[PDB]
């Protein structure tokens, strides 16, 4: 679960430019083509506050950094691993509500000792 | 009234041992062998109930006293 949540995040975690060339229904773009388009927009050498001037035919869509709960998994993952090896939540820096405090806390503490 | 018993006791002589079978006893210790949270639980049972340890106690134990390896010991001590 750590490694997919590590690759999920390099994939997902993270917006990507998608910039989509020529008219819809109009004259096909072919790679050779794409090659100077992807040299105007490439990543590597643009800076925060590039300007870019196009005709109407060029289109810079984006990929969202789509949104998953990747903490619940960890706090999940790991109060399955510190239950499993029978330590408290607290010692994987994971916490939860109302169990820190009065006769809640009291028994863990408890069973731990 | 009685010296043996006189009521009966719901015994499953039709079942040969008992009910348990040693499939059962045997599939008791694969949950307690498994590990992960159930085990856990189960442990932290056991650890209630009998972990804080005990003590012994015998009711008037001063009056036993008693000359056991050639030198005294109430029941408690020994
Ligand atoms: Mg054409």
């Amino acid at each position: 679960n750590e490694a997919a949540i590590n690759q999920a995040i390099e994939l997902h975690g993270f917006p990507q430019r998608h910039v989509k060339v020529g008219k819809e229904d109009g004259a096909p773009v072919r790679d050779n083509d794409l090659r100077r388009v992807r040299t105007i927009f490439d990543p590597r050498t643009t800076d925060a506050n590039t300007a870019y001037f196009t005709g109407q035919d060029v289109d810079v869509e984006t990929l969202e950094a789509h949104n998953f709960d990747y903490s619940a998994i960890h706090e999940m993952d790991m109060r399955n691993l510190t239950t499993a090896l029978g330590l408290p939540l607290e010692a994987g820096n994971v916490g939860a509500d109302g169990l820190g405090s009065g006769k809640p806390a009291e028994l863990r503490f408890a069973l731990l000792k | 009234a009685s010296s043996t018993p006189q009521t009966n006791v719901d015994s499953m002589g039709g079942g040969n041992g008992q009910d348990l079978t040693f499939e059962d006893l045997r599939d008791i210790k694969d949950v307690r062998d498994s590990g992960g949270q159930v085990a856990q639980l189960m442990d932290y049972k056991a650890l209630l109930n009998f972990g804080e340890g005990c003590e012994i106690h015998v009711e008037g134990d001063d009056e036993t006293k008693q000359l056991v390896d050639g030198e005294p010991m109430t029941l408690s001590e020994w």
